DNA sequence: GTATTGATATAAGTAAAAATGCATAATG
DNA sequence: CATTATGCATTTCCGACAATATCAATAC
RNA sequence: GAAAU
C-alpha cells in the first residue's frame, strides 16, 4: 500500500485531508507497537523459537541463535533467583560486625536492596541483550570494554526501573550501578557455554567439545591495562549476518503519528517516552537550570520553534531509493558506498630474525589492515541499516521530532535516518506535502539545481543560465541515472543533483509549469553566519559590506577575497621563492581558506589551524610526501592576513574571552562558607551562565573529572561520579564562550524564523544554519527572515549580555594580588589585623569572605537601623567598593571585587538595510 | 698515550639530557680489575668493542689505556657531548661516529652498508671473543631503549645475531631493582623474567648503599658489588646509577607464544594460579586444570614462578587445541 | 585495633630533551 | 617575576571517546 | 566516517 502515491492521486483536497486524517487515526496502533520496548517481546521470540526448535529438532541458524539464548537464560534464572534471595535474607539480619566483611558487608549491603526490585528474568534479558549489543565497542577487535560493559547494564537496568515508575531515589549511584553491572555480567559469564571445533597438533583431528562463551581478560595500549570482555568466535559469526534488526528491534525511529508538542522540559516527542528538552549528558546545573526556566514558563517561543521543525511531514524518494538499491545490490563500492569487501587479508610474517625495523614495519601494516577493515565493514553496516529504514519506511508519510543541544541548536531524535544524515540520507527524503511551484517555482527550482552543483557564488541570472544551458545532459540523467551519461556524479551533492535533476525533468516534460505540484525541498543557505552575527553585534559597516549583509548587485565573498590576499602575499614570497611558495602558487585552496577564515574567529590556534589546512589539502595531494610544513607556512600567512582584515570580531572575541576568565576566576560571597579548607586559595564553582534572547538558559558544563577506581566483582574500573561538582576547566571555559554565544544566537535566530514561518502556513526544515521549504515558499522565506533577522538584531545584544552578567554576578569576590608598598595596602594590613586579632594568628581569606558576606546581608535586612550599622562595617572589599579603578591597585593577596571589562564601542550601521539585500542569505 | 677529561672540563657541558655519567677513574679502575675481561677475551689486540652513547667518555678512554683494542668507535646525536667529545679525542687512536643510537636505522646502515664497523658471526655456544658492546642509558626515560634491547636479545635480530655478545649497561638503579629481581620478591616483572630467560646477569658497582636492601641478599653476597659514593658522578641531583653485565644464554623455546603467556599471566601476579588462566583465553581454566597433574604449581602465584614453569605454561599452551589467535592481540585505536 | 587514600608500575619505537608554533597559565 | 609548563575554537550522531593491580601510609 | 559554524 504506497499511500505517498495514494495521496498524490487523490485529486480533491477534501478527500485529501479525510485520507490524512483516516491515515493518522489508522497509524496510532503500529506507532505504539513500533515505539513498545523489547524485553518482553524478546522473551516471548525467544520461548516460541525454542518450543519449535524442539518441535522440528534442532537448527544451525539464528533460531538455533535465539534457542542458545533462551537455554543461557534459563540456565541463569536459578543464579539470579538464589542471588536474590541470599541478598533478602542477609538483609535481614538483626546486627553483626565483620559477617563476611571483605566480601558481604562492602558488596551485598552496597547492591541489596536495588537488585531486589526489578523482575530477574527482566534483568536476566536486559543484560544478555545489552551484553550482545556492545559488540566490537571500545577499540576492541572481537569483544568490548568492561568499563562500558558495567554502566551499561546497571544504567539499562535503572532505566528499567524508570519505565515501571511511569507505569505507576531518583537517580542511582554511578557505584552501585558498576556493582550491579559486574555481578550480572559475572554470572551471565559463568553460564554461557558454546560449543566449538578444533584440531589437536598432537591428536591431528577433530575435536568436539564445549567452551565458556565469554571471557574476561585484560588488554595492554600504551602500558596502560585495559578491562575487556571477549565474544567467542562462533558467536561472532552467528551474530554478525543479523545486522542490528533481526536479533532485536532498534528503539530510535522515525514516527507516524503527530509528535506530542513540547510543553515542558520533559513532555515533546515520541508519544511513549520522555525525552529531555536540552542535550544535557551529565551536567546537574544544565538541568537544574533548564527545570526552573519550564517552571517559569518563559521558552513557549522555543516550544513553537521546536513544534514547528517537527510538525513538517517527509516521505521517502522512491526514485533515488530505487537507484540506490541498484546500485547497492550491483555490489562495487560507488562514490558514497564503500561497497562489498570480502574478508581480511594479512601480509605474510616476516623472519623471526629479520631487522627489527622490518618487524615495526610490519607491525604497522597490520594495525592498519585491521583498523581499515573494521572502519569498512562498520561503514557499509551503517549504510545497510539505513537502507533498511528507508525501505521499512518507503511509502509512508515521516515525521521528525526536534530536540536541543545546551546551545540551542536544533537536532532531531531520531540519529539514524534523518535530514541532517549524508548526501544519500538527505537525497532520500521530501516533503509529504506537494505545493504548485507558482510563477517563481521554476526559477527557484533551477537556483537549487545549480547551487547544488557548487555555483552558489554566481549571481541568481547566472545560475538560471547555466541550468538552462544544462538542461538537456539534466533530461538525459533523469532518463537514464544509470548506464548513461552520469551529468550528477560530477556535481558536489550528487544525491540531491539527481533529485533536482529528476524534478527539473518532471516539470520540463509538463507543457504548463505553472500548476506543476512538487516536492523537491530547496535549500536555502547563509553565507558565513558567524561572521554575519559579528557584523550586527558590532554595528561594523566594512565587515556588512563583506559578509553580504548589505545589498548588492554582486555577492562579496569575504573568503574569494583572503584567498585573493593570500595570492598576493604569496607572490611576494615569491622574491624569496622557496620550494613551498613554488608549491602553493596556483594551488591556494578556496576550502582551506574557508575552514581557516572561518574559524579563526572562534579562538582557533596554530596548531588548530596547521592541522585543518592539511587535512583539507590530503584530498588534493599538493604535498603527497609531507604537507605539514607547507601548511605551517600558509597558516602563517593566513593568519596574517586575518589579523590585517578582522578588527571588530577580535574586539568582540577579546571582550568575551576576559569575561570568561573574569568570571572563572571568581567565587561566591556566602555559599563560600562550606569549610573548603584550602585556607587562602579555595576553589572554583563559577560557571559562564547567560540567557539567550529565546530564553533559553545557557551553562557551560566544563568541569574537571574526578576519576577514581571503583570496587566491583569482576575488576576495579576507573569511572567518574557525574555527581560530583568540581572545579570549573577555566582555559576550557574561556576559550568556549566565544563559539556558543555565536551558535546560540545563530539558533535563537533558526527557532524565530521557523516560528513564524510556522504562523504564516509554511513548511519548514533547517539544517542549522540552512533552511529548507518548498519551491514555491522561498521568496516569503526569505522576506520572513530577513524580518526576523530585524526583530533580533535591532537590540544592543552585547549590552544586553553585559547587564545580564552584571545582575547575575553582582555579589562575587576575586582573589588578585596586590603589591606590598601600595598606600590602600596599609590600610587593607590594618584591617586585616583586626581580622588577624579576633582570629588570633594569620588572617584567613576564607573569614575575610564571611565578614564581607556579613556587610551583604545587612544591607538587605529588614531592620533600617542595623542596615545603617551594616553601612558601618568596613571590609578590604568594602574599602575597595568606593574606587572604581580595578586597575590602579593591580606583595599581598587581597580580595578584589569582580567587575566585568567595558563593552567596545558599537559602530554606527542601520540594520534595517537588509531588507531588500537579495544576496544576504543564499 | 690517551688523554683523560677531568671534572673541570665536565662542568663545562651545559646539557646532559638527563645522563649521569662517572668521571672517577679510581672507580673505572676497580671495575675493570673486578670484571677481568682479559679472560673472556683472549687477544685484546685484535679486539673488536662498540659503544652505545659515551657522552663523557672518560670509560671509554680508561678501557683504550688499558686494553687496547684495534677498534674503538663511539655513537652520538647529541650536539654539546658530541662536540665535546670531538674536541677532546681528535688526533686520537680512539673513534667518533655522530650517529643517534636511538635509531634502528643506524645500525643496519653502520655494520650493512658501508663497512665502517664489521664484527665477526660467533655461534652460540660460547661468548663472543671478538665483539663487546658498551651503553650508557642512565637517562630516565629512555628505559624502553633497554627493554627494546632485550627483546632483541631474545630475536636475535639487532646485534646479536653475530652470537652471544656481552653487554656492558650502565642503567639505573631503580631499573636494577627491577630486572634483578628473584622470584617471590615485590619487584619481580615481566623485564626481569625476560631478564633471567634470555640472559644471566650479575650487578657491578651502584652509587648507592641504601639502594642494597632492596636487592636479592645471596646475590648480592655472590656478586661482591663496588660501592662507591654520589660524588663521582656530575649531576649530583640525579638518581642512583648501577651497573649490569649481560651475557646471553641458550634458549629452546618459541619467543612470541612465550611473551604473550608471561605478559597475559603476570598481569595478576599476587592472585593464585588456580584463577588467572581465565585470562588467557577461553576454556584456559578448565583446560589448565584438567591438564597439570602438579597441585603446588596451581597454588603457586605468578610471582613465584619462574623460568621454567613459564616455559611449560607456554607448552601447555601451544599443545592446547583450542589457543587464541595471538597475533591480533593489540587495539585498533590507530590514526587514519 | 582496621579500612580508606595515595603512590607506582605495566609495555616498550607514536623517544626524549633539545628545540620551538604560541598564547597563557603555573612556578620558588 | 622572570621562568617553566600545557594544551591547542564549539557541538551533534555512529561499534566513536577510554587504565588496573598491587602496596604503602594513614585516617579513623 | 558523517553534519554545521
Ligand atoms: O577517517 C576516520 C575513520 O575511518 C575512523 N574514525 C575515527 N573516529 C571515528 C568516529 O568517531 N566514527 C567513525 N565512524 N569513524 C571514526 O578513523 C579515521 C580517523 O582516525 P583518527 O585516529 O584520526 O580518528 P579520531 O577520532 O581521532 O579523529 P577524526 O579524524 O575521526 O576526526
Amino acid at each position: 500500500i504506497n499511500f505517498f502515491e495514494i495521496y498524490n492521486s487523490l485529486p480533491t483536497l477534501e478527500e485529501k485531508k479525510a485520507f490524512e486524517s483516516a491515515l493518522n487515526i489508522f497509524n496510532q496502533d503500529r506507532q505504539k507497537v513500533l515505539e513498545n520496548r523489547a524485553t518482553e517481546a524478546a522473551r516471548e521470540r525467544w520461548k516460541h523459537d525454542f518450543e519449535e526448535a524442539k518441535a522440528r529438532g534442532d537448527i544451525s541458524i539464528e533460531k538455533n541463535l535465539n534457542v542458545k539464548l533462551w537455554k543461557w537464560y534459563n540456565e541463569m534464572l536459578p543464579l539470579v533467583k538464589e542471588e536474590i534471595n541470599h541478598c533478602r535474607s542477609l538483609l535481614s539480619e538483626k546486627l553483626s560486625d565483620k559477617k563476611g566483611l571483605n566480601k558481604v558487608d562492602t558488596n551485598r549491603l552496597g547492591y541489596g536492596p536495588y537488585l531486589t526490585l526489578i523482575d530477574p528474568g527482566k534483568m536476566c534479558v536486559i543484560t544478555i541483550l545489552e551484553l550482545l549489543k556492545l559488540n566490537s565497542t571500545g577499540g576492541v577487535i572481537e569483544g568490548m570494554r568492561t568499563a562500558r560493559a558495567v554502566i551499561s547494564v546497571g544504567k539499562a537496568i535503572e532505566m528499567e526501573f524508570r519505565s515501571e515508575q511511569v507505569l505507576k531515589k531518583i537517580l542511582w549511584p554511578q557505584s552501585i550501578r558498576a556493582r550491579i553491572g559486574s555481578v550480572l555480567i559475572s554470572m551471565l559469564i559463568q553460564v554461557a557455554k558454546v560449543s566449538v571445533q578444533g584440531v589437536d597438533p598432537v591428536t591431528k583431528a577433530k575435536v568436539h567439545g564445549e567452551a565458556p562463551a565469554f571471557a574476561h581478560g585484560y588488554q595492554y595500549h600504551n602500558g596502560s591495562k585495559l578491562g575487556v570482555l571477549k565474544i567467542h568466535k562462533t558467536l561472532i559469526r552467528q551474530l554478525n549476518g543479523e545486522r542490528l534488526i533481526a536479533s532485536v528491534q532498534p528503539q530510535l525511529l522515525p514516527m507516524l503519528v503527530e509528535p506530542k508538542p513540547w510543553v515542558n522540559w520533559r513532555s515533546g516527542g515520541y508519544h511513549y517516552t520522555q525525552s529531555t528538552l536540552l542535550r544535557t549528558k551529565d551536567s546537574p546545573e544544565q538541568v537544574a537550570y533548564l527545570k526552573a526556566a519550564s517552571d517559569n514558563g518563559d521558552i513557549d517561543r522555543v516550544y513553537d520553534g521546536l513544534n514547528v521543525l517537527g510538525r513538517t511531514p517527509w516521505t521517502v524518494n522512491r526514485k533515488v531509493f530505487d537507484v540506490v538499491s541498484q546500485v547497492w545490490n550491483k555490489g562495487e563500492g560507488f562514490l558514497d558506498i564503500p561497497g562489498a569487501q570480502d574478508e581480511m587479508v594479512l601480509p605474510p610474517a616476516p623472519p623471526k630474525n629479520s631487522d627489527p625495523s622490518i618487524l615495526r614495519a610490519w607491525k604497522l601494516q597490520v594495525k592498519t589492515i585491521a583498523n581499515k577493515f573494521s572502519s569498512d565493514r562498520s561503514n557499509r553496516c551503517d549504510t545497510n541499516y539505513k537502507l533498511e529504514i528507508a525501505r521499512a519506511f518507503l511509502g509512508e508519510k515521516l515525521y521528525f521530532p526536534h530536540n536541543l543541544d545546551f546551545r540551542g541548536r536544533a537536532y532531531p531524535l531520531s540519529p539514524h535516518f534523518n535530514h541532517l544524515g549524508n548526501d544519500m540520507s538527505r537525497g532520500l527524503l521530501i516533503f509529504w506535502h506537494g505545493k504548485k511551484l507558482g510563477p517563481s517555482g521554476l526559477k527557484w527550482l533551477k537556483i537549487h539545481l545549480s547551487n547544488l552543483f557548487g555555483f552558489d557564488k554566481l549571481p541568481l541570472k547566472d545560475r538560471v543560465a547555466f541550468t538552462e544551458s544544462h538542461l538537456q545532459d539534466i533530461k538525459d540523467s533523469a532518463e537514464n541515472p544509470l548506464t548513461g551519461d552520469r551529468w550528477w556524479t560530477t556535481a558536489d551533492k550528487p544525491w540531491q543533483a539527481l533529485a533536482t535533476c529528476f524534478e527539473l525533468n518532471e516539470v520540463m516534460k509538463m507543457d504548463n509549469p505553472e500548476e506543476f505540484i512538487s516536492h523537491q525541498p530547496v535549500h536555502q543557505d547563509g553565507t558565513c553566519n558567524g561572521l554575519q552575527h559579528y557584523a550586527a553585534l558590532g554595528g561594523d559597516v566594512e565587515g556588512a559590506t563583506q559578509v553580504n549583509l548589505v545589498p548588492s548587485d554582486k555577492p562579496q565573498d569575504v573568503y574569494a577575497h583572503v584567498a585573493r590576499l593570500v595570492q598576493k602575499r604569496l607572490e611576494i614570497a615569491a622574491e624569496k621563492g622557496d620550494e613551498n611558495a613554488k608549491i602553493l602558487k596556483d594551488k591556494i585552496t578556496r576550502k582551506v581558506v574557508k575552514q581557516t577564515v572561518m574559524t579563526n574567529v572562534y579562538g582557533v590556534t596554530y596548531v588548530g589551524a596547521t592541522f585543518q589546512i592539511a587535512k583539507q589539502l590530503s584530498p588534493i595531494f599538493d604535498d603527497r610526501k609531507e604537507s605539514l610544513d607547507f601548511s605551517k607556512y600558509l597558516t602563517k600567512h593566513v593568519f596574517s592576513a586575518i589579523r590585517e582584515l578582522f578588527h571588530s570580531a577580535h574586539l568582540i572575541q577579546d571582550w568575551l574571552g576576559e569575561s570568561a576568565k573574569r568570571i572563572s576566576k571568581s567565587i561566591r560571597l556566602d555559599v563560600d562558607e562550606k569549610s573548603f579548607k584550602n585556607g587562602n586559595k579555595p576553589d572554583f564553582m563559577s560557571s559562564v551562565i547567560w540567557t539567550t534572547p529565546l530564553g533559553l538558559p545557557i551553562v557551560q558544563p566544563y568541569r574537571e573529572e574526578s576519576k577514581k577506581q571503583v570496587e566491583t566483582n569482576l575488576q576495579t574500573v576507573f569511572i567518574s561520579d557525574p555527581f560530583a561538582v568540581n572545579p570549573v576547566n577555566a582555559r576550557r571555559q574561556k576559550a568556549g564562550l566565544p563559539p556558543n554565544f555565536i551558535h546560540s544566537l545563530d539558533a535563537s535566530h533558526m527557532l524565530l524564523s521557523a516560528a513564524e514561518c510556522g504562523k504564516q502556513g509554511l513548511d519548514f526544515a533547517s539544517v542549522h544554519d540552512s533552511y529548507w521549504t518548498h519551491a514555491s515558499d522561498i521568496d516569503t522565506m526569505n522576506v520572513v527572515l530577513r524580518e526576523q533577522f530585524i526583530k533580533l538584531h535591532e537590540v544592543d545584544l552585547v549590552l544586553r549580555l553585559k547587564e545580564e552578567f552584571d545582575q547575575r554576578y553582582k555579589n562575587y569576590v576575586k582573589i588578585g594580588k596586590l603589591k606590598r608598598s601600595t598606600d590602600l595596602a596599609q590600610k587593607i594590613i590594618r584591617i586585616r589585623k583586626d581580622l588577624s586579632r579576633k582570629l588570633g594568628r594569620s588572617t584567613t581569606l576564607a573569614d575575610e569572605i564571611y565578614f564581607e558576606k556579613k556587610r551583604q546581608e545587612l544591607l538587605n535586612s529588614p531592620l533600617i537601623e542595623d542596615r545603617n550599622v551594616g553601612e558601618k562595617m568596613v571590609t578590604t572589599v568594602s574599602l575597595f567598593e568606593d574606587i572604581t579603578d580595578l586597575d590602579a591597585l593591580e606583595g599581598m593577596s587581597v580580595l578584589l571585587p569582580l567587575r566585568l571589562p567595558e563593552i567596545p564601542p558599537k559602530g554606527d550601521f542601520d540594520v534595517t538595510v537588509l531588507r531588500n539585500s537579495q544576496y544576504f542569505f543564499s | 698515550s690517551v688523554p683523560i677529561p677531568g671534572i673541570k672540563d665536565i662542568s663545562k657541558l651545559k646539557f646532559f639530557y638527563g645522563f649521569k655519567y662517572l668521571w672517577n677513574p679510581t672507580v673505572y679502575n676497580k671495575i675493570f680489575d673486578k670484571l677481568d675481561l682479559t679472560k673472556t677475551y683472549k687477544h685484546p689486540e685484535e679486539l673488536k668493542v662498540l659503544d652505545l652513547y659515551p657522552g663523557v667518555g672518560i670509560q671509554s678512554a680508561i678501557f683504550y689505556n688499558k686494553y687496547c683494542p684495534r677498534q674503538y668507535s663511539l655513537l652520538e646525536k647529541r650536539s654539546s657531548l658530541y662536540k665535546f667529545l670531538n674536541a677532546k679525542f681528535e688526533g686520537s687512536p680512539l673513534q667518533i661516529l655522530k650517529r643517534d643510537p636511538y635509531d634502528w636505522s643506524t645500525y643496519s646502515n653502520l655494520i650493512d652498508e658501508e663497512r665502517i664497523f664489521v664484527p665477526e658471526v660467533q655461534s652460540s655456544d660460547h661468548i663472543n671473543d671478538k665483539f663487546l658492546t658498551v651503553a650508557n642509558v642512565t637517562g630516565e626515560g629512555s628505559e624502553g631503549l633497554i627493554m627494546q634491547w632485550l627483546s632483541c636479545i631474545g630475536n636475535k635480530n639487532w646485534l646479536y645475531r653475530f652470537g652471544k655478545v656481552k653487554m656492558l649497561l650502565w642503567m639505573p638503579s631503580t631499573t636494577a631493582r627491577k630486572l634483578l629481581a628473584r622470584p617471590g620478591m615485590h619487584s619481580r616483572s615481566k623485564c626481569s623474567v625476560v631478564r633471567e630467560a634470555f640472559t644471566d646477569t650479575k650487578l657491578i658497582a651502584i652509587s648507592d648503599a641504601n639502594e642494597l636492601k632492596g636487592f636479592d641478599s645471596q646475590c648480592i653476597e655472590e656478586w661482591d658489588p663496588i660501592l662507591f659514593s654520589a660524588a663521582e658522578i656530575w649531576p649530583t641531583k640525579g638518581k642512583p646509577i648501577a651497573l649490569v653485565e649481560m651475557d646471553p644464554i641458550d634458549f629452546d623455546f618459541d619467543v612470541d607464544n612465550w611473551d604473550y603467556v608471561t605478559r597475559h599471566l603476570m598481569i595478576l601476579k599476587r592472585t593464585p594460579l588456580n584463577t588467572v588462566m581465565d585470562s588467557l583465553g577461553h576454556g584456559g581454566q578448565q583446560y589448565f586444570n584438567s591438564r597439570i597433574t602438579d597441585k603446588d604449581l596451581l597454588k603457586k602465584c605468578p610471582i613465584d614462578l619462574t623460568n621454567d614453569e613459564f616455559i611449560y605454561l607456554t607448552k601447555l599452551f601451544m599443545e592446547w587445541p583450542f589457543k587464541p589467535d595471538i597475533l591480533m592481540d593489540f587495539v585498533d585505536m590507530y590514526q587514519t
